Parts: C-alpha cells; sequence; structure tokens
C-alpha cells in the first residue's frame, strides 16, 4: 500500500482552494476574481493546458520551512491556451498567497514559460496582481525580478506582450508592465507606484493615499504609462480578446488578413 | 643595537603624527611590544597601523581625545603597558600627567615633576640660571618706579636696552630705551601699554640685541649625574615664532664658544638635577655674546638633525635611560660628523602671511627616497586627511652631506623631486630661502623672513635663461603630447596617413607678456627657437609619470605637469616654483584677437541653500577665523546629510541663517567676503 | 601608463558612517589612465556621472552614481541621461565601467506625476540590451530593483566587484525589520541580528551574485585584466526588426 495517490489529490485540491476559503472570500468580497477564472473566462472554453502545478518554494529561513508557509503553485499559475483557435501562453498572479510576492519560483515559472513562448513564436499576455518581492526570500526576488527584466527585453520586438493590470502593484514588479508592449488597467481596483503612500509622507511631508498616487484615473490621465481602463475583470477581459485578434502571433508572420463583407 | 639588554616590554606612544611614528620605529628595532592610542578620527593613521594594538580615546577634538586624563588612564589600566612615552606637546610638559602617572606603577619617560615645576615659568627659571652662573639676559630683577628707575636702569647696565613692557603676562611689546629722553618716552609709552593690556604698569628692564641669532644646545642626563652635550643647533629662520629650516652645526661659531655654551648648559642641567633628553636656547648678539633664554623639558622637534650628525638614537638613549642604565658614552667620544640641514613641510600657502592653515585630502604622495642622502619622517600616505583640529604640518626632509654647500644641494634636489597633489604646500618658501645669496654667505637672523620679503613672498623671480628654458621645456612637452596623439593601432580597412609636419610655430603667453617659439622634432630630441636664441631639450618623454626630467643644453632639470587642457593653458612646476602658461598655434593666435571678452558681474558672495532644508547644528560666529575652503556648516536631508563649506576665502561677517531653520533654496546663509 | 599601477588613496575614500558622502570623480580619476575624463553633460542630473575615458590606451565609457548629490536616487533625468549614452556606446563597440551606490528612486508626487516608471524602464532596457564588454563594481549601496537596473550580475553581466564596504539588500535593515518582525512588536535585538547578519555582502557573494569581494587599491589592476579577455566577446540574439524601446 502506497499513499502516493492520495498525495496527488489533496496537492490537486491544494492548488485549486489557494491559500484558504477565508482569503478566497476576502477576494470576492472585494469585487475581484482569482486567476483561476481570470484564465477561464480569458481563454477558448477546454483548452487551458496548465504547466509546472507541484512547484513549491525551497527557502528555509524565518521560519519559512513550516508546513503551514509552504503552498503548491507558489502564487501563479502559468499555461498555454487557444484564443480564436490561435495559441497564446498566459500566467496569472495569485494575490492569495503572501499577497502574489515574488520568489524563487514564482520568477522561475514565469521564466519557464517565457523562454517556451519565444521558443515556439507565440504571444504572451501577463495578468499582473502582486504585492511586490518577498522581503524574507532576499535576494532572490531581486535575481528574478533581473531575470523576468532580461527576458522581456530579448523577446522585445520579437512576440507581442501585453500586460493587464488586476489589482495593486508596487516595487520593481511595476517596471515588467512598463517593458512590455501595452498595458492596460481596471478601474477603482489596480494601482501602479513604486513607493507607498507612507514612504511619500515621511520622506517629502505630503499628504496622499493610493487613489491619486498610482490610480487607473492618473496613469491613463496625465502620466501616459497605461494605454486603456476597464470598469471591471469581465469586459476587461473582453476587450483583452478583442484587441489580441487584431495582432499578429509573431514578427516573422505578416499581418492578419480577415474575412470582409 | 644589543638586544640582549632587559627593556621594557610595553611602551604606550600617547601622541600622534610622525613623532608616534619614529618612536613606534625605534621601539620595533628594539624588539618592543608598542601599544598606540587614536581618537576616532584617526582610525586609519599611519602610526595606528604600525603598532601591535590599538585603543580608542574619544571624540575628534584634541580637549577630549590626546588631553583627556581618564581616557589615557584607562587605556593603561586594560593595556597595562610597563612605559609610557609622550612624544612633545600636548601632554609633555603636563606635571599633572606627570605624577598621575609615576603614582601606581607606571615608569614615564621624561624629567622628573621636579624639574618641569623648576622651568615651569619664565621669572622662577631666570632667577635659577642666574643662581647657577650662567650668563642671563642682561637686565634687573624689581619693578620700576617711575621714569628715574627707567634712566637709573638704562645707565646701570649697557645702553641699548629696551623698554619693552615685560613680567605680567608674556612680556612682549616693540619698544626701544637707548637714548636718555627716549628712555623717558618708551616707559611712559610701555607703562601706558601694560596698563590696556595687563594692567601691571611694572617692567624689568633688559638690554637690546641687533638682530639676535638663535641657537640651542641638546643635553642628555640620567639618574647618576651625568650631563653631555650633543653639539648644537641653529633655527634663526622663523615666521610667526615658528621654525621652518634648521641647520644643526652652527656656521657663526667656533670651538671655543661651542665649548663654553656646551659647559654651561652642562652646569645647568646638573644644577636641576636633569635626567633625560632637553634643549637649552640661547641668543646670540653680533659680538658673540650669548644669553640664556629658556628650556625645553621634552623632545625637540628637529633632533633628527643633530642625530645624523652623531649617529646617536636619541630615543634609545631617552629609553635606555629610563630604564636605568648609564650613559655609555663619554664628552670625548661625541664627534661632529658631517654637516645636516631639515626642512618641514607644512600643508599651508605661503603665499598669505607667510603661511595660513589648509584642509584636504591627499590623492598623490610620493617621497624621493631614492635619492642620496635624504631622509624623510612622517605620518602621512596617500589617502591622508588634512583635518583642522591638529597642526597642519605634513613632513620633515632631512639632507645630510660632507659640508654645507652638498647638504644645501641634495636639500634643493630634494625638494625638486617631492610630489603632493590634493592640498597646497609650502615648497617654494623652503627652495627660496634655502637658495638664497645672505643665507649661503651665513648672514641670518631671527628677521630674515621679515626683510627679505618686506611686502611678501611673490615667489620666484625668473632670469633670462630661466624663463627661456621655462619656454623651451613647455614647448617641447606641449609638441610631444601632440606626436603622441597620433599614434592609433592598424586598422586595415581605413589606412592613417600620419601627417609629415616639420616645423611647430607657437605663440606662448607667460605672465603678460607673448612669445614666438620654433620647435623641431628629429626623434628623441627637440630644437627650440626663443627670440633667436636656440637650446636642445632631451627626454625619455614619459609622459605617465608624474615627474619629467629632461636636460636644456646639457643643465639636467626635473619638472612637472599638474595641469593640461585642450584650451592650452598648462600649469607646470619648475624650480619649486607653479607657473601658468598658454600655448598656441600661429593661426590660432593670430584668429583669438577677434574673441570678445566677457566682463563679470554681481559679487563673491553666492554662497546659499543648495536645496531646502533643515540645520542640525551651525558651527560659526561673526569673526571667526576661515581656513582654505573649510567646512563653514551642515544641512542634513533624507539619508545622506550635506555638508557645505566655505571654499572663498573671507572673514564672517553676518550669519543670517540659524541651527534648526527650515530655510529654502537661495536663501542668504553666511556672508562672506 | 601601467595597467598594474596601485590606487591605495582608494583604501579609505569611504566613510565608514552610512550618511556622510564623497566624491565619486575622484575614484574615477584615480583609476583610469593619466586620470583624464571627458565628462557628458556636466551640469544636468548631477547625481550621475556619464563621460569617456581610456583604460590601457582603450576607449572606454563610464557612468556611474553620485552619492553627493540628492543621495545618488535615480530621478526621471539621470535615467535618460544615463540610457542615450549607453545605448550610444553599446552601437559602437565601446566597453561599459559602472560604479554602483544607489539607495533606490527618489520618492514625491512629481515623480509619480512625471512617469519615473517609464524612464526607470528606459534605463533598465538600455543596459540589458548591452552586448558590449561591461565592468561593474559596487562601492558602498545597491537597494531593491535599483541592484538589477545598474547591469547586475544577472542581465548578462560579464564580471562585478564588491569593496569591503558594500552591502547588498532588498530595503533597509528597518524596513525589513517592521515589515518581517510585526508580532513580536521586539525590535531591540532583531535589529541587531539583521544588521550584522544581512547587512553585508555575504548573503550576495555566497550565491555567486558577485564574482570577487576585492580590495579597493587593486581596482584598477582587476579591470584592466578583464577588459583583456572580454575584448572578443561574441553573443547572438532571435532575429527581429528593431526592439520597442520604451520611450
Ligand atoms: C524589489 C522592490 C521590493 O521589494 S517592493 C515590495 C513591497 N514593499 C512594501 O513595503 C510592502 C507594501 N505593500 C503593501 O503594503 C500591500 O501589499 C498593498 C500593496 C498596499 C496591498 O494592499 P492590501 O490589500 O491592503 O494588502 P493586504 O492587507 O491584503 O495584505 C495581504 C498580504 O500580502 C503580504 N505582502 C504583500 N507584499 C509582500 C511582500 N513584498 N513580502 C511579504 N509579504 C507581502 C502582506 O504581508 C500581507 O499580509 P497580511 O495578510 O496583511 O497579514
Ligand atoms: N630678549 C628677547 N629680546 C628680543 N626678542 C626676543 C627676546 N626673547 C624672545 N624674543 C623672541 O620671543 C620669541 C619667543 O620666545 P620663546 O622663549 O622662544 O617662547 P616659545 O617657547 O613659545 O618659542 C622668539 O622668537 C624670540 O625671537
Ligand atoms: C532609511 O533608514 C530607509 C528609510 C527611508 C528610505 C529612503 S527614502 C526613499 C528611498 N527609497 C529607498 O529604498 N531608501 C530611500
Ligand atoms: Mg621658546
Amino acid at each position: 500500500a502506497t499513499s502516493v495517490n492520495e498525495r496527488i489529490e489533496n496537492k490537486r485540491r491544494t492548488a485549486l482552494l489557494g491559500g484558504g476559503q477565508r482569503r478566497i472570500d476576502a477576494q470576492h468580497k472585494r469585487g475581484k476574481l482569482t486567476a483561476r477564472e481570470r484564465i477561464s473566462l480569458l481563454l477558448d472554453p477546454g483548452s487551458f493546458v496548465e504547466s509546472d502545478m507541484f512547484v513549491e518554494h525551497r527557502c528555509a529561513d524565518f521560519g519559512m520551512a513550516a508546513d503551514k508557509n509552504k503552498f503548491p503553485g507558489d502564487s501563479v499559475v502559468t499555461g498555454r491556451g487557444r484564443i480564436n483557435g490561435r495559441l497564446v501562453y498566459v500566467f496569472s498572479q495569485d494575490f492569495t498567497v503572501f499577497g502574489g510576492s515574488l520568489s524563487g519560483a514564482h520568477a522561475q515559472k514565469i521564466c519557464k514559460i517565457m523562454d517556451q513562448a519565444i521558443t515556439v513564436g507565440a504571444p504572451v499576455i501577463g495578468l499582473n496582481d502582486s504585492g511586490g518581492a518577498r522581503i524574507q526570500e532576499g535576494v532572490e526576488s531581486l535575481a528574478g525580478y533581473a531575470d523576468i527584466f532580461l527576458r522581456n527585453v530579448t523577446a522585445s520586438g520579437v512576440i507581442p506582450q501585453i500586460s493587464l493590470i488586476m489589482g495593486p502593484c508596487a516595487g520593481g514588479a511595476v517596471y515588467s508592465p512598463a517593458l512590455t508592449d501595452f498595458t492596460f488597467m481596471v478601474k477603482d481596483t489596480s494601482y501602479l507606484f513604486i513607493t507607498g503612500p507612507d514612504v511619500v509622507k515621511s520622506v517629502t511631508n505630503e499628504d496622499v493615499t493610493q487613489e491619486e498616487l498610482g490610480g487607473a484615473k492618473t496613469h491613463t490621465t496625465m502620466s501616459g504609462v497605461a494605454h486603456r481602463a476597464f470598469e471591471n475583470d469581465v469586459d476587461a477581459l473582453c476587450n483583452l480578446r478583442d484587441f489580441f485578434n487584431y495582432l499578429p502571433l509573431s514578427s516573422q508572420d505578416p499581418a492578419p488578413v480577415r474575412e470582409c463583407h | 643595537y644589543d638586544p640582549n639588554e632587559k627593556t621594557f616590554d610595553k611602551i604606550l606612544v600617547a601622541n600622534r603624527g610622525e613623532i608616534a611614528c619614529r618612536v613606534i620605529r625605534t621601539c620595533k628595532k628594539m624588539g618592543i611590544k608598542t601599544v598606540a592610542i587614536h581618537s576616532d578620527v584617526d582610525a586609519s593613521s599611519v602610526h595606528v597601523k604600525m603598532a601591535d594594538e590599538a585603543v580608542c580615546v574619544g571624540p575628534a577634538p584634541t580637549s577630549k581625545s590626546y588631553l583627556n586624563m581618564d581616557a589615557i588612564m584607562e587605556a593603561i589600566k586594560k593595556t597595562r603597558a610597563q612605559a609610557v612615552h609622550p612624544g612633545y606637546g600636548f601632554l609633555s610638559e603636563n606635571k599633572e600627567f606627570a605624577r598621575c602617572l609615576a603614582a601606581e606603577d607606571v615608569v614615564f619617560i621624561g624629567p622628573d615633576t621636579h624639574a618641569i615645576q623648576a622651568m615651569g615659568d619664565k621669572i622662577e627659571s631666570k632667577l635659577l640660571a642666574k643662581k647657577a652662573e650662567v650668563n642671563t639676559i642682561p637686565g634687573f630683577d624689581g619693578v620700576v618706579k617711575d621714569a628715574e628707575e627707567a634712566v637709573r636702569i638704562a645707565r646701570e647696565i649697557g645702553y641699548p636696552v629696551m623698554i619693552k613692557a615685560s613680567a605680567g603676562g608674556g612680556g612682549k611689546g616693540m619698544r626701544i630705551a637707548w637714548d636718555d629722553e627716549e628712555t623717558r618716552d618708551g616707559f611712559r609709552l610701555s607703562s601706558q601699554e601694560a596698563a590696556s593690556s595687563f594692567g601691571d604698569d611694572r617692567l624689568l628692564i633688559e638690554k637690546f640685541i641687533d638682530n639676535p641669532r638663535h641657537i640651542e644646545i641638546q643635553v642628555l642626563g640620567d639618574k647618576h649625574g651625568n650631563a653631555l652635550w650633543l653639539n648644537e643647533r641653529e633655527c634663526s629662520i622663523q615666521r610667526r615664532n615658528q621654525k621652518v629650516v634648521e641647520e644643526a652645526p652652527s656656521i657663526f661659531l667656533d670651538a671655543e664658544t661651542r665649548r663654553a655654551m656646551g659647559e654651561q648648559a652642562v652646569a645647568l642641567a646638573r644644577a636641576v638635577k636633569y635626567s633625560s633628553a632637553g634643549t637649552v636656547e640661547f641668543l646670540v648678539d653680533s659680538k658673540k655674546n650669548f644669553y640664556f633664554l629658556e628650556m625645553n623639558t621634552r623632545l625637540q622637534v628637529e633632533h633628527p638633525v643633530t642625530e645624523c650628525i652623531t649617529g646617536l638614537d636619541l630615543v634609545q638613549e631617552m629609553i635606555r635611560v629610563a630604564k636605568g642604565y648609564p650613559l655609555r658614552h663619554k664628552q670625548a667620544d661625541i664627534r661632529i660628523n658631517g654637516w645636516a640641514v631639515e626642512c618641514r613641510v607644512y600643508a599651508e600657502d605661503p603665499y598669505k602671511s607667510f603661511g595660513l592653515p589648509s584642509i584636504g585630502r591627499l590623492s598623490q604622495y610620493q617621497e624621493p627616497l631614492h635619492l642620496p642622502g635624504v631622509r624623510v619622517d612622517s605620518g602621512i600616505q596617500p589617502g591622508s586627511d588634512i583635518s583642522i583640529y591638529y597642526d597642519p604640518m605634513i613632513s620633515k626632509l632631512i639632507t645630510y652631506g660632507s659640508d654645507r654647500t652638498e647638504a644645501l644641494k641634495r636639500m634643493a634636489d630634494a625638494l625638486d623631486n617631492y610630489v603632493i597633489r590634493g592640498v597646497t604646500h609650502n615648497i617654494a618658501l623652503l627652495r627660496e630661502v634655502i637658495i638664497n645669496s645672505r643665507f649661503v654667505k651665513g648672514d641670518i637672523s631671527t628677521k630674515f623672513l621679515s626683510d627679505v620679503y618686506p611686502d611678501g613672498f611673490k615667489g620666484h623671480m625668473l632670469t633670462k635663461s630661466e624663463k627661456n628654458q621655462l619656454l623651451a621645456i613647455a614647448s617641447s612637452l606641449f609638441v610631444a603630447f601632440q606626436l603622441r596623439a597620433q599614434h592609433f593601432q592598424e586598422n586595415s580597412r581605413m589606412p592613417v596617413i600620419k601627417p609629415d609636419i616639420a616645423n611647430w610655430e607657437l605663440s606662448v603667453k607667460l605672465h603678460d607678456k607673448v612669445h614666438t617659439v620654433v620647435a623641431s622634432n628629429n626623434g628623441s630630441v627637440f630644437s627650440v627657437e626663443v627670440d633667436g636664441s636656440k637650446l636642445n631639450v632631451t627626454s625619455t618623454w614619459n609622459l605617465a609619470s608624474p615627474l619629467l626630467s629632461v636636460s636644456v643644453d646639457g643643465t639636467q632639470r626635473t619638472v612637472q605637469c599638474l595641469s593640461r587642457e585642450a584650451g592650452g593653458n598648462m600649469s607646470i612646476q619648475f624650480l619649486g616654483t607653479v607657473y601658468k602658461v598658454n600655448i598656441l598655434t600661429r593661426l590660432a593666435a593670430e584668429l583669438n584677437k577677434f574673441m570678445l571678452e566677457k566682463v563679470t558681474e554681481d559679487t563673491s558672495s553666492v554662497l546659499r541653500s543648495p536645496m531646502p532644508g533643515v540645520v542640525v547644528a551651525v558651527s560659526v560666529k561673526p569673526g571667526d577665523a576661515v581656513a582654505e575652503g573649510q567646512e563653514i556648516c551642515v544641512i542634513e536631508a533624507m539619508k545622506m546629510q550635506n555638508s557645505m563649506t566655505a571654499g572663498k576665502t573671507g572673514t564672517v561677517k553676518s550669519v543670517h541663517c540659524q541651527a534648526g531653520d527650515t530655510v529654502g533654496e537661495g536663501d542668504l546663509l553666511v556672508e562672506l567676503e | 601608463d601601467p595597467s598594474d599601477r596601485l590606487v591605495p588613496e582608494l583604501d579609505t575614500i569611504v566613510p565608514l558612517e552610512s550618511t556622510k558622502a564623497y566624491n565619486m570623480v575622484d575614484i574615477i580619476h584615480s583609476v583610469v589612465d593619466e586620470r583624464e575624463f571627458f565628462e557628458i553633460m556636466p551640469n544636468y542630473a548631477k547625481n550621475i556621472i556619464v563621460g569617456f575615458a581610456r583604460m590601457n590606451g582603450r576607449t572606454v565609457g563610464i557612468v556611474g552614481n553620485q552619492p553627493k548629490v540628492a543621495s545618488g536616487c535615480l530621478d526621471i533625468n539621470s535615467s535618460v541621461k544615463g540610457a542615450r549614452f549607453v545605448r550610444f556606446c553599446d552601437a559602437f563597440n565601446i566597453p561599459l565601467i559602472t560604479f554602483v551606490d544607489v539607495p533606490g528612486f527618489l520618492p514625491g508626487t512629481a515623480q509619480e506625476y512625471g512617469g519615473i516608471i517609464r524612464h526607470g524602464a528606459k534605463l533598465l532596457y538600455a543596459f540589458a540590451e548591452a552586448t558590449v564588454p561591461k565592468v561593474t563594481v559596487i562601492t558602498r549601496k545597491a537597494y531593491g530593483g535599483a541592484y538589477d537596473v545598474m547591469s547586475s550580475k544577472h542581465l548578462c553581466g560579464d564580471t562585478n566587484y564588491a569593496w569591503p564596504t558594500a552591502e547588498i539588500a532588498v530595503m533597509g535593515a528597518k524596513g525589513a525589520v517592521e515589515i518581517i518582525f510585526k508580532g513580536h512588536e521586539n525590535v531591540e535585538a532583531a535589529q541587531a541580528e539583521y544588521i550584522e547578519k544581512f547587512a553585508n555582502p555575504f548573503p550576495a557573494a555566497v550565491r555567486g551574485f558577485v564574482d570577487d569581494i576585492i580590495q579597493p587599491s587593486s581596482t584598477r589592476a582587476r579591470i584592466c585584466c578583464d577588459l583583456d579577455v572580454l575584448a572578443s566577446k561574441k553573443v547572438q540574439r532571435p532575429w527581429r526588426k528593431h526592439a520597442n524601446i520604451p520611450l
């Protein structure tokens, strides 16, 4: 008798349930979905092939080695799928597990997906929702950001890269969307700033909250960082599919031609 | 240098600078562990690294670091050092420090507190010397009642007598009482000055000495009543009552006067029961009459210059005497073996009051240790910082030779081959002094710097031949740089065609004059024509080394190139002086005549807040002395803090800014002239 | 000018206190040949320094931080000033030498309203695209994403060195302690362990993020050697008409 069959089911149910039902309820209370149903809405039905669903962080410092702090997937859902019959690669960030903070496994999965995409020649869509880099990891998060930036620069001009900000993104993770071709935001639920309002208040002695520091209105009106703003997640994803229908898959292929009337 | 004899195994050198390094070196030669003290700033000094152990003593200022009793007490207690050596200065002449050290178990290299107390005040020292049957300063002991007392003192001892306000505190003043009416009116004026200065209104009248020469005798003693006099030294060349050039054997004295002075000093030391190294200073008039003046109960700053001509390690002798051993030499064993000259290199600008303090961090530092007969004593290494809390002295240069002329030539050569980049020094003044006609002849006095440069130091005046050599060297160096600029590597795609220009016709602007120069190159030898005169310049033309040695018409010269710009400006150090020249081609010089001059405006007082911020602590006051670009105040901000200096020299007049104020950008902080 | 000349004046140019500042132009002058440095835009965005110099007779481009001005923080102007110079040096096969002392990015409201993200991305992309040999020296500080932005090892950097006074961390000690040790509410000692363990270049050294920790006095003597070996560097990249600079 071997307990390996039940281990697979337990890991699968842990990955599906994320980091807890209470956190899922908190996510739903703010009017924001989770990564899995975001991917399901974005891609065609029955076409998402998840990869690397059994990856966990290997840090063993500051009490991170406890089983309660060890979750499979490392708060990221990556894979490939088809939009209107055309291949695409997708990664989504899960705010449930340490607020979507990036670590070794997170960056490793993102880098592997982007490398596979540049090898095959398919676009990349990134749903961004993360609180920044993981302090507990240390220099590993900085190295992961550096690898992601290097692969973003390498693939620039080779395959299209689309970023969609769905939650509050802060710190170095802000730079990854800025290196892509297009950036979209969701009104009233997404933010972009290098530093939080507390540091600004401490340093320059000025009072400001997140809404007018990194809000969608600021970036889509008087900052020039984002390209469009949408009211909620569903409309944003439908508009994303419509926009993705325009672009070619790679620089080798010519401009798409469609049936006309 | 025998290490078999027992000696203290732990010495604490409670000093800094080059004296600490010298003591550490001597102790290392003795095979004795050394322990050094240092403030927070001097954590990376040469002496602290040379020693074995290192104990901090407190903050930057000397009043809490090198003058702190408690810090030294706990340093000794933790270290358990057997002996303590103060060096000179700081706590060398502190009787309180002396008996605090000597109380429990600590032995102190130096004289006993009784001798220091005896020679701690001028009046007691003078009366003791008079009791010691030595030639004291010609005068009388007492107080003046009226003009009658002054004229009777004048008629008592000598006609050429001052009426200077002596006694009280200091005893200074420009006064002469040569004539009877001069005695009376000078006494009136001196009484008025004393009332204004100290209020004593009484004088210890002393005879006048024209152009006095300051001689000094080195004396060594032990606890067994043995005294030796180690030749003499001359320190006539002084400014601001500070010696700059010292000359060990006195050219003004003969054997008989030297023996008389040595005997008098030995008798005085035996009377005081001195048991260490000391110095007895005499003033000698033109008539070869010497009068006693002060006695230093510590190691002299210029002791190496008398060490060179005798071969006796003074620090070794001090340590051996403090151990308890008697002297191992006799009077007849002392010989005058050669000649010696010492100069002090300070960090000061000699163009303002013969030297003003300067600050900075050294970027390049090189000593001419490869020259023959050159010794350098310095506590400075490349990257060191010349702070403000301490003496700005940089180094001591000693040259020993068979006679005066060889020593002077070696001193000049060493001064020409000594690299200091980062701060401003006074090497030009030293070189001008050691080549003056009067100094070479041997007619010097304490007023030498006063009368040789009545207006002040203006630099080294240059003759026709020297000016021609300078112009030729500058033109040759410019042409060499231009030629080196044409050497690329092979391209194999676009071949390089090097130009074949034969003659370089240049216009050279120096001071306020323009000369025409023609330069030709024939390999490693340049032929230069300046206003018809023809010269040949040869050198290896190594453009990377700081020092460049050239040969103009056979004469060997050494130069330095401090600055070089594409616009033509060049700063060249030649014969110890920095000259600024402007070299251009003929076409460029002709075209430059149409360039309009740009007139300046406004005032130099531009200092203000670079950005709005708060002042943590202001440390200035209207009228405070300002050094050469010293840090005038500090304004802090996020993370880093800013420290803005006073680069432009000017007396403080009004400080509009105050500590803690949130002054914005452009606000007038400190007004400077 | 020999390529193995020692520069002892750099042994103590960095103050021990983490609050005082120093001049990086002095270090640049000490390292380069004949202490000649042609500076580009010397009065604009003074918190960054860019210029041309020569090492062992070979033309090199130098970019570095200036802790004197605004603590060396990056802003909008300095980002583009460094980025265009780096791109030009890349375009004509000129090696790059970088001196890193940065505490992060300058915070404020005008910086965010002006789009500091785009210009930071410009500088990051400029270092990431570079295919010429590049050498980096970390003198005192490297914090957050600014450490990656300044050509870290992971952006295809060749050789990286850190002086013994350097230190690499995600944030400051106080911020990390506050964001980690919140429930413990005891910063009396935890800060001490944090500053005695992670406030040094050892976490980056053990993970291979820096080639070696070198003595400052040998700095020049190392860089020249590297420029001798990397002179024949060749890499291959995927084909494209032209990438998308974030301008
Ligand atoms: C490379 C440069 C970097 O390292 S930047 C890293 C970010 N620097 C910071 O100081 C953290 C600031 N971020 C935040 O405060 C929040 O995450 C923001 C962005 C405001 C999100 O708003 P909010 O919805 O109120 O957060 P929350 O209350 O739901 O907290 C959820 C949990 O997420 C966690 N989290 C977030 N970021 C990190 C991180 N970098 N490292 C470790 N943990 C992180 C938080 O600990 C938080 O935990 P908890 O559930 O509140 O107990
Ligand atoms: N009797 C004197 N007559 C004229 N000038 C004197 C006389 N004594 C001293 N001066 C001057 O006083 C100055 C300082 O005297 P000194 O006893 O050496 O004090 P210090 O120990 O500070 O050097 C000397 O430069 C000396 O030239
Ligand atoms: C100092 O102890 C760290 C707290 C203040 C951070 C300052 S201000 C904003 C800059 N960004 C950063 O990471 N450090 C700098
Ligand atoms: Mg004296």
